[PDB]
């Protein structure tokens, strides 16, 4: 598969009146690990960030043209994006290489402007939103997330019983992975601060 | 074939005569009145065809672009359709993209953009109309004036058409900053009321309001009633 | 798109266009041209010497690679698309053939894309003049001056712009074969040709010489008037 | 269908270019635009032309636009013409930036915009753009910049200067009123207000917006109505 | 006002006629055609001392065979000069022989007359080329001087003159030139001409002779060579 | 000054080009058609304007299809490119449908062809009229004709050129309904050299085109021995 | 009444806002020599128009001023005859391109806004002039019954009850508008002819006129007769 | 897939079957195949649905738009040559088995064929379809030159019936057509009134 | 995924399921199939999840243009005639078969259109790889001329068959009423499936993550 060749894993789980994004840092060709500090979550306006998964190559490419579209959209309007716009934003983006796709799962988190309202989700190769309540996952070991937050994730945690949760929930299912790894990121979203922290994971 | 040079050029004192010419067209056809309040914005203008064989059913000044967009304008007929339609497939573009009610003050940009191409293309002449958009949304009511040179003017209440220097002088000292939807109508009826020569009728003007709900045009009754 | 024929040939097959585009380069700055022996300058006139203006972003000398430079005349618009196009050219050639371009190469091609334009439809001719200034592989300092018709001519020393004659006039009685004889004196020759032709000259005149095996150097103000000084 | 051309793109006897000259003419009558350099930053005072009793303020300016994160922009003559232009600047920032992956330098984002005016100029049979606009910004090669640009799509850098209605009048006084290299963003503000009154003023009848840097960041502010209102009281008491 | 392909009333395109008027104001080009070779000359007329004389190249090569001497708008005939050079060079990839000094003229002739503002294309010649061409060569039937002006229409001749004072250099070659005549002595009498016609005293900067012969190549008198026949 | 290009009124409402184009038509020969009982013949009295031309040249008669003919008059450059332009459009009809094209279809689609040129200023309309005629056994004897402003309308006895006026007048006596195709012909050829001025002109040649029944729906040229009778029958 | 440059040849803009070339259009539509009426009954339309035949060599059947676009829409034209022509050519293009992309029949107002829409193309392009012709179609609606109307020259176009066209256009409408402040099948052909007849002051005979209707209850536009036109002409 | 068209004096007979199967699995068991092209002509269609549904919109715009203009009721022949162009056209692409049957003023009731390639023949009774190689003996022993209107539709009927039995492809109703000069007459046989034949029992 | 939709006395019943799979797992237990094209006019869709988005989306967009201009409510050919002509000029690339069903002047009309264009006018359909399923309980219960109530039971049966019985087809169950005079959408109109409740709690309490590195940042 052309998604399993730099491997990767992005989670976002939803809280109270919070999101948590998490993703590994292991950027490698295939089972040569090459640097252990690549960016897979982007900054898309202080609250909202966007994790991507899958090609490296269209990891970074799709991060930079939405970039390019997110700029010019908050200058057209002044205003900020508001995370359900986004997402539209985004899967028209992937839909226009609908024969010709991007290679990249990404996943949205960020707290709605004004309302701060959480919000997290999940779009496919072709751009096909899904809006869920809970969590949503992408990477090479989806299935191993799909079974760690499934039996973690609780209705209304707060910032810190929430990071407790998504980092429990990526540390066991990226040590179940062979091409993830290497480190693990988390950002927690709150209304007024964005907590960054580098769990201490093992490096095989 | 078509012309490829520009029909509307500068002048010796610097001024684009085609586009001042296309607002003489505009300041001699049937007035419209804007008025901008509170819960809404409501859009009126004189629809008299004053001969009694026209169907007054069948032709409409006051247009939905989309839900919360309604369109009025000053000018010409025919060149009213074509940027309604342009209007009107400009909210479906940016619909299908963002999947959200674009903006009105985004419309009115991009459909102001298209007032300003027919002035430096080639072979082409300047819109003849001034439009009169109307819109809400995010809990907030809009008012917006698109002119033939593409320049565009957010107001809380104007009037273009015949005798609108005498209709915003007559909207300047009766218009209060907290007025109602219901109040708002009254003296937009009012301001048309002050040039409209003959009898004023159900059938002689058309309303278009908007506000949480979304545009709408008033039917005769509605109008009847507050006449 | 326009396809109209702007440049047409008259009564007395005369090109009016481009003698329109010619008269556009006598409305511009004087640019004097000066080739030495192992260094070339450039002088250009300052008309608009406002005090509240950075300089550095309204110079008339420019490079085109690391061994050529020009300076032009006329409309500072059109220049800047002719300098860049030549820029192109240059890295164009670099790429083709391991060595640099030759000054006349250079020349040749802006030369040859104002001609262009003289004689397509749509479009009308550059209203600038350049001096084209530089160094080959073999060392020989090069002059070349390309004007809005598309013809370009080798030169010893030469001027363009307003007042281009009367320099003209004053380089051919002053170029001599001593004038020139050494680096300070060739940078003196150019000073003074510029004086002729400027209010109060010293703090007007901005110039740049090329040395051989050596990039693009502009004289500072404080440097053109030390070289005043010894022209009293 | 020739005889219909107006040639717009013409030399004329005297070598010069009509329509460009004629574009010259209309932001003389335009509403009057003042950019000055100091030391911590660089500002736009401009003067609204659009005053009513019935005009709303809905957006967050009228003539002073954001191209980036570390430029903005005022225009000055055809208010179409500005629109269109003012979108494109925000394309070829936008495009550099997916590039290189950084801000586009001032320089070379006023320059790209005047290789457009240029080309109108020249070919294509079409009017050139009534409009001159001032640019405000800063980059990492020369720090806090101001440039200007006109309809025949030149353009230079300044440390004062003023594009409109009364650009000579103001121009002048600038020239005998700027300390170069000696100037604050809080002296320049007063400069401006100064200039501004003696070419003409209320709070609602101008727009002024700073351009400074604040932590490794650039920060683009347009001055509320009383943050200005008392600018304007403390120039009525050196007069 | 008229478009670029307007008749006039007598029958004559006015652009062309036009672009004939501006080659009385280029300098002179005179062209001898002999049995030993062909001889062409040109007035190089410099206007400054300053100006490199050089850089002016009024005659060129168009291939070993074949030279070139063009007279009126010298910035006009390079588009010329270059499709012939590459005619000439294609004629010998296809064929893997020497182009005739007719066929090459006939080539250059066809561009003439390829102008115009309606229906046409980004790279099409808005005007005619205001220029006029002296193409000398030597092929499988010897020596030949061409004409080729800005109508299209290319001619055969012994001996041409063309630039601004061609009336009165055509005249003098009308009496002093034979079929006899050998390539040496056409270059004395190119040079005569020349210098009376010509306002600046003649030197050997000042003009510029080229000539082809039968065994030899495309050759320019250097400036040595051009003051042994001067004095 | 509203007279120089056909996208252009004038005042009063009128095309001024296309009223100039129509003055083109009005300089040429008498061309005349008359639908019959059975068929169409054509009449047209070619001016023969030297000796050195060869007896046939520069007719004004070509068969447009193999049931469909075409007389024409004013400008012979413009006719020719029309004679083909409809050629194209019965040739792609056949192409398309399967079967040959109607007189009432052809027309109009070569009549809307003509009336594309009255409109705009890259172009110039067609300075010359023509009559199209054919037989059919579903349909019958049809007679089309199309000026330069591209209006065609049907007829029973048609006539352009100079001596139209009254070359009508002479049509107008003759009971086409009742009458035949070989009756036509003489009728045809004495119309033809009563409105033709013996004067002003000189030589001319007169040509004869049919279709009907007679020749089984085919458009042809009238018969040498036919034509020559005829001719001895106008004298 | 002023006027600069070339408005007066070109569709552009003169001093007082006004396009010379568009109103010189509809004084082409006089140039014909013919008039149209149209009235709107109670469940039929009724389209009756001037059959004026100049010489008695032209098959009169070919000449005609009724059209069939669709299986129910019919049309009568006025003004340029090859404009008019044109303008029923792009009506019936349309009118088909209508039910094969959105799978039912066009409506009268649908057609006549579209027809509408491309005649007001020509009067902001400059390389073309606008067509000097009329059109009135008349159809039957599913929900609305019987529809009547006409767009013009300047790209203008409205519902009507009766119209008129031609040179006798104010007359034939200062006579409708007395009329329809006061119909049936009968009642509706019979006002029109009257309309027709009493502001040309003809008389009218059989042929000399052409009528088309379209009932609610036969929605299929149909040309009347010879025999079936007389039938009306003495009943007054 | 099995259709069928014969003809007889005043016009022809169209007759399907309704069975639209994605593989082994019956998506439409009443599928109507015969498509009205015009008032006076059908046409049963045959091989791949969505090919054969968009070139009889298609013929039947362009049919529609050539008989407003020349006034007069389209040809049978008209019809099927418009199919045959489309068929022939893209038949790398399209996948249909068109049988065009109508009734014109001209040559009265005509039945052609266009199979795959695109190829026009007619003929005066076709079969098409998957099931139409079981009934290819019998419509050639039953077929008899007179037939009148109703021994066509009991031709039709029995033939149909005959290759629904046999096919996998076909079966469900059968709607037939009969169309003449007066107008199209529509009608469905269902299970009791479907043509039955005996199975050979021991 | 099990997609339905019937045809009763005075209307048009959809139907559908809510899970998404990707591959053999469950991504999403709680998707909205049933998209809405207009007023009167909705959509169910089964194949590729992102192409029945875009082509629903892109038709809705152009049907709600088309009643702007002429002012009536659309027709469900309309609908038909635009998707089934779109869907074929892909030539089935756009993997999208829905169940189209909607009300207009003409009454209540139901079509079929699968990714290849072919479009299917019956009184009930079944889409999707549970539309086997759903197709057995349609043809051994469907009745013509049902009420509303007795047409939301049979297409729930239709649902809830394709979803015990199909594995690519779960969660819940979505159901779409548009009538001549109203138009109900129920999400969700049953609950069939219902996670068990925990037998015990896996609360992470705080610290038991270790940090490496750890950066506030105060948003204003
Ligand atoms: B027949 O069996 O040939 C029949 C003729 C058609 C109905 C005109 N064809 C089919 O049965 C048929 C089925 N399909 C599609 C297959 C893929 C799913 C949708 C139906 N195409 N033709």
């Amino acid at each position: 598969s052309i998604m399993s060749y730099n491997g990767g894993a992005v989670m976002a789980m939803k809280g109270k009146n919070c999101v948590a994004i998490a993703a590994d840092r292991r950027f490698g060709i295939q089972a040569q690990m090459v640097t252990t500090d690549f960016q897979k979550i982007f900054p898309m306006g202080d609250r909202l960030y966007i994790g991507l998964a899958g090609l490296a190559t269209d990891v970074q490419t799709v991060a930079q043209r939405l970039k390019f579209r997110l700029n010019l959209y908050e200058l057209k309007e002044g205003r900020q994006i508001k995370p359900y716009t986004l997402m539209s934003m985004v899967a028209n983006l992937l839909y226009e290489k609908r024969f010709g796709p991007y290679y990249t799962e990404p996943v949205i988190a960020g707290l709605d402007p004004k309302t701060f309202k959480p919000f997290i989700c999940s779009l496919d190769l072709i751009g096909c939103p899904m809006v869920t309540d809970d969590f949503v996952v992408s990477g090479t070991c989806s299935e191993q997330m799909y079974g760690m937050c499934e039996s973690l994730w609780e209705p209304n945690m707060d910032p810190e019983h929430l990071f407790e949760t998504i980092s429990q929930a990526m540390l066991n299912a990226v040590d179940r992975d062979a091409v993830s790894g290497m480190g693990v990121i988390v950002h927690v979203i709150e209304k007024d601060k964005i907590t960054t922290r580098t769990l201490k994971a093992r490096m095989d | 074939r078509g012309y490829s040079f520009s029909l509307t050029t500068f002048s010796p004192s610097g001024k684009l005569v085609q586009i001042e010419y296309a607002l003489a067209a505009v300041a001699g056809g049937a007035p419209s009145v804007g008025i901008k309040a509170a819960n809404g914005v409501v859009l009126a203008t004189e629809k008299k065809q004053k001969s009694i064989l026209y169907d007054e059913r069948s032709v409409h000044k006051v247009e939905p672009i989309t839900k919360h967009i309604g369109l009025v304008y000053s000018g010409m007929g025919p060149d009213y359709r074509v940027l309604v339609h342009r209007a009107r497939k400009l909210a479906q573009q940016y619909y299908l993209v963002y999947q959200e009610p674009i903006p009105t003050a985004q419309l009115v940009q991009r459909v102001a953009s298209v007032m300003q191409e027919y002035t430096q293309s080639g072979g082409v002449r300047p819109f003849g109309v001034s439009l009169l958009i109307c819109g809400w949304n995010e809990g907030r009511p809009y008012l917006f004036q698109s002119d033939p040179s593409g320049a565009y003017f957010a107001w809380k209440a104007t009037a273009m058409g015949k005798n609108y220097v005498n209709g915003k002088t007559f909207l300047e000292k009766r218009y209060n900053e907290d007025l109602e939807l219901e109040d708002a109508i009254h003296t937009a009826i009012l301001t048309l009321k002050e040039s409209f020569e003959g009898q004023m009728t159900e059938d002689n003007i058309e309303v278009g309001i908007c506000n949480e709900a979304g545009f709408r045009r008033l039917t005769p009754t509605e109008v009847r009633d507050y006449l | 798109s326009y396809d109209r024929a702007i440049t047409v040939f008259s009564p007395d097959g005369h090109l009016f266009q481009v003698e329109y585009a010619q008269e556009a380069v006598k409305k511009g700055s004087t640019a004097v041209g000066v080739r030495g022996k192992d260094i070339v300058v450039l002088g250009v006139e300052k008309k608009s010497v406002a005090k509240l203006q950075d300089e550095r972003t309204v110079r008339k000398i420019c490079a085109l690679d690391d061994n050529v430079c020009m300076a032009f005349a006329g409309l500072t618009a059109d220049a800047r698309i002719v300098i860049n196009r030549a820029r192109v050219e240059c890295q164009s050639h670099r790429l083709t053939v391991e060595d640099p371009v030759t000054v006349e190469y250079i020349t040749r091609y802006i030369a040859s894309l104002k001609q262009r334009y003289t004689q397509s439809n749509g479009r009308r001719p550059f209203g600038i003049s350049a001096l084209i200034v530089g160094f080959d592989f073999d060392g020989t300092p090069r002059l070349y001056q390309t004007d809005p018709s598309g013809t370009y001519h080798a030169w010893k020393a030469n001027a363009i712009g307003r007042g281009a004659k009367s320099v003209r006039e004053f380089l051919e009685k002053n170029y001599t074969d001593d004038a020139i004889e050494t680096d300070d004196l060739t940078i003196k020759l150019v000073i003074k040709a510029l004086l002729e032709v400027v209010q109060s000259g010293g703090k007007n005149i901005e110039l740049a010489v090329m040395r051989r095996d050596q990039p693009l150097k502009i004289l500072n103000p404080e440097e053109i008037e030390k070289y005043v000084a010894e022209i009293e | 269908s020739r005889r219909y051309d107006s040639r717009t793109t013409i030399f004329s006897p005297e070598g010069r270019l009509y329509q460009v000259e004629y574009a010259m003419e209309a932001i003389g009558h335009a509403g009057t635009c003042l950019g000055i350099l100091a030391n911590d930053g660089v500002l736009l005072a401009a003067e609204r032309r659009n005053i009513h009793k019935l005009l709303d303020e809905v957006f967050f300016s009228e003539k002073i636009y954001k191209l980036n994160e570390d430029m903005a922009c005022s225009v000055a003559g055809i208010t179409s013409d500005a629109n269109v232009l003012t979108n494109e600047l925000r394309l070829i920032a936008q495009r550099y930036l997916l590039q290189y992956q950084e801000p586009i330098p001032c320089e070379q984002l006023v320059t790209a915009l005047c290789d457009i005016k240029q080309a109108y100029t020249q070919f294509g049979g079409k009017r050139p753009f009534g409009v001159s606009l001032l640019y405000i910004g800063w980059d990492k090669h020369y720090g806090f910049q101001l440039y200007q640009s006109d309809p025949s799509g030149n353009y230079g850098g300044w440390k004062a200067t003023c594009i409109g209605n009364n650009s000579a009048a103001a121009v002048s006084m600038l020239k005998q009123d700027y300390k170069e290299g000696e100037m604050t963003l809080k002296s320049a503000l007063a400069l401006a207000v100064k200039v501004l009154n003696k070419t003409m003023l209320s709070a609602e009848k101008v727009e002024i917006a700073t351009l400074t840097r604040e932590s490794g960041k650039t920060v683009i502010r347009v001055l509320k109505q009383k943050e200005v209102e008392q600018l304007i009281k403390k120039h009525e008491e050196e007069e | 006002d008229r478009g670029v392909n307007t008749f006039s009333p007598e029958g004559r395109l006015f652009q062309v006629e036009y672009a004939i008027e501006a080659i009385k104001l280029g300098s002179t080009a005179i062209g001898i055609q002999t049995s030993e070779g062909v001889c062409l000359a040109v007035e190089k007329r410099i206007t400054s001392p300053l100006m490199e004389p050089s850089s002016i190249e009024k005659i060129v090569e168009i291939d070993a065979h074949i030279g070139c001497a063009m007279s009126g708008l010298i910035a006009d005939a390079k588009t010329l000069i270059d499709k012939a050079r590459v005619e000439t060079q294609n004629h010998w990839f296809t064929y893997n022989e020497t182009m005739t000094v007719e066929s090459v003229t006939q080539a250059v002739s066809n561009l003439a007359l390829q102008f115009g503002e309606e229906d046409a294309d980004p790279g099409a010649m808005s005007r005619p080329f205001g220029v006029a061409l002296l193409f000398g060569g030597v092929d499988e039937k010897g020596p030949q001087l061409f004409h080729m002006d800005p109508s299209g229409t290319f001619v055969q001749c012994d001996a041409r003159a063309i630039g601004s004072a061609s009336e009165g250099a055509q005249s003098s070659l009308q009496e002093v030139y034979h079929k006899s005549m050998t390539l040496k002595e056409a270059i004395k009498s190119s040079l005569i001409i020349l210098k009376q016609v010509m306002e600046e005293k003649l030197n050997a900067t000042n003009i510029e002779l080229a000539t082809v012969q039968p065994g030899q190549n495309f050759h320019m008198f250097t400036k040595e060579e051009l003051e042994e026949v001067i004095k | 000054g509203y007279d120089l290009s056909a996208s252009t009124f004038s005042p009063d409402g009128r095309v001024f080009q296309v009223e100039y184009a129509m003055k083109a038509v009005e300089n040429s020969s008498t061309a005349i058609g008359i639908r019959c009982k059975d068929g169409v013949v054509f009449g047209v009295e070619k001016l023969v304007l030297s000796k050195l031309y060869e007896e046939g040249s520069n007719k004004r008669l070509f068969n447009v299809d193999r049931h469909v003919g075409m007389a024409v008059a004013g400008l012979l450059a413009d006719a020719r490119s029309l004679a083909d332009i409809a050629r194209e459009e019965a040739s792609n009809f056949r192409s398309n449908f399967g079967y040959n094209i109607p007189l009432k279809h052809l027309a109009d689609r070569v009549a809307m062809y003509v009336h594309a040129y009255t409109l705009y200023s890259a172009v110039r309309p067609f300075g010359c009229s023509f009559m199209l005629g054919s037989y059919s056994a579903n349909d019958g004897a049809q007679l089309y004709m199309i000026d330069p402003s591209g209006v065609s309308y049907g007829y029973w006895g048609c006539a352009i050129g100079k001596a139209r006026q009254a070359a009508k007048t002479e049509i107008e006596k003759l009971q086409m309904k009742e009458m035949t195709c070989r009756d036509v012909v003489k009728e045809v050829a004495k119309i033809i050299y009563i409105v033709h001025d013996e004067v002003k002109d000189k030589a001319f040649e007169l040509e004869l085109s049919w279709v009907g029944e007679l020749t089984k729906g085919r458009h042809e040229i009238v018969p040498k021995d036919i034509r020559e009778e005829a001719e001895k029958y106008a004298k | 009444g002023s006027s600069a440059g070339f408005d007066r040849h070109i569709t552009i803009f003169s001093p007082e806002g006004r396009l010379y070339q568009v109103e010189y259009a509809f004084k082409a539509i006089n140039q014909g020599g013919l008039t149209s009426v149209a009235v709107r009954g109670k469940d039929c339309a009724v389209i009756v128009t001037q059959k004026k035949v100049p010489d008695k060599l032209l098959d009169s059947s070919t000449v005609t001023h009724l059209f069939k676009i669709t299986e129910s829409i019919g049309c009568v034209m006025t003004g340029m005859t090859a404009d008019s022509r044109s303008q029923v050519q792009r009506a019936r293009y349309e009118a088909a391109n209508w039910k094969y992309k959105y799978g039912y029949e066009i409506p009268v107002d649908m057609l006549c806004k579209r027809i509408a829409d491309i005649s007001q193309v020509y009067t902001q392009n400059a390389e073309m002039r606008p067509l000097g012709c009329c059109m009135i179609l008349i159809g039957i609606d599913e929900e609305q019954g019987p529809q009547v109307y006409k767009c013009d020259p300047a790209g203008y176009y409205c519902g009507f009850k009766a119209t008129a066209a031609g040179v006798k256009q104010t007359e034939s409408t200062s006579f409708l508008e007395k009329k329809v402040k006061k119909w049936t099948f009968e009642q509706t052909v019979e006002t029109a002819i009257t309309c027709l007849s009493t502001v040309l002051s003809i008389d009218f005979k059989p042929s000399e006129i052409e009528v088309g209707v379209v009932t609610v209850e036969n929605p299929k536009f149909r040309i009347l007769t010879e025999a079936e036109i007389d039938a009306h002409l003495v009943a007054l | 897939t099995t259709i069928m068209a014969v003809q007889f004096n005043g016009g022809v007979v169209l007759g399907a079957d309704s069975r639209t199967t994605t593989g082994s699995y019956i998506a439409n068991r009443v599928t109507d195949k015969l498509t009205p092209i015009h008032d006076h002509i059908f046409c049963c269609r045959s091989g791949s649905a969505a090919d054969t549904q968009a070139v009889a919109d298609a013929v039947t715009y362009q049919l529609g738009f050539h008989s407003i203009e020349l006034n007069e009721p389209p040809l049978v022949h008209t019809a099927a040559s418009l199919f045959k162009e489309m068929c022939y056209r893209y038949r790398e692409d399209l996948m249909a088995g068109i049988i065009i049957a109508g009734w014109d003023p001209q040559e009265g009731g005509q039945v052609y064929s266009v199979p795959m390639g695109g190829m026009m023949v007619r003929q005066s009774f076709a079969i098409g379809g998957s099931g139409s190689s079981y009934i290819y003996g019998y419509v050639d022993a039953t077929y008899r030159e007179g037939m009148t209107k109703d021994e066509c539709l009991q031709f039709t009927a029995n033939a149909l019936a005959l290759a629904m039995e046999r096919d996998g492809s076909s079966g469900g109703v059968i709607r037939l057509a009969a169309i003449q000069e007066s107008g199209v007459e529509r009608q469905v046989l269902l299970g009791d009134q479907i043509p039955k034949f005996t199975i050979a029992t021991l | 995924t099990t997609i339905a939709g019937v045809v009763y006395k005075d209307g048009i019943v959809l139907g559908a399921d809510t899970r998404a799979t990707e591959g053999m797992v469950v991504a999403d237990k709680n998707c909205s199939k049933i998209h809405f094209i207009s007023p009167n006019i909705y959509c169910c869709g089964a194949g590729t999840a992102a192409d029945t988005d875009m082509t629903t989306q892109l038709i809705s967009s152009n049907l709600e243009l088309h009643s702007l201009t002429t002012g009536r409510l659309p027709r469900v050919v309309t609908a038909n005639r635009m998707l089934k002509q779109m869907l074929f000029r892909y030539q089935g690339y756009i993997g999208a078969a829905l169940v189209l069903g909607g009300v207009d002047v003409t009454g209540p009309h139901l079509y079929s259109i699968y990714p290849h264009g072919s479009t299917d006018k019956l009184p009930y359909v079944t889409m999707g790889s549970g539309s086997l399923a759903a197709m057995a309980v349609f043809e051994d219960k469907f009745r013509p001329d049902m009420e509303e109530e007795e047409a939301k039971k049979l297409v729930s049966e239709a649902i809830a068959a394709g979803i015990f019985n199909d594995l690519g087809s779960g969660s819940n169950i979505d159901l779409c009423v548009i009538s001549k005079s109203k138009l109900d959408f129920l999400r969700p109109f049953s609950v069939p499936n219902k996670k068990g409740t925990r037998l015990g709690r896996y609360r992470c309490e705080k610290g038991t993550t270790a940090v490496l590195t750890e950066k506030v940042t105060p948003l204003e």
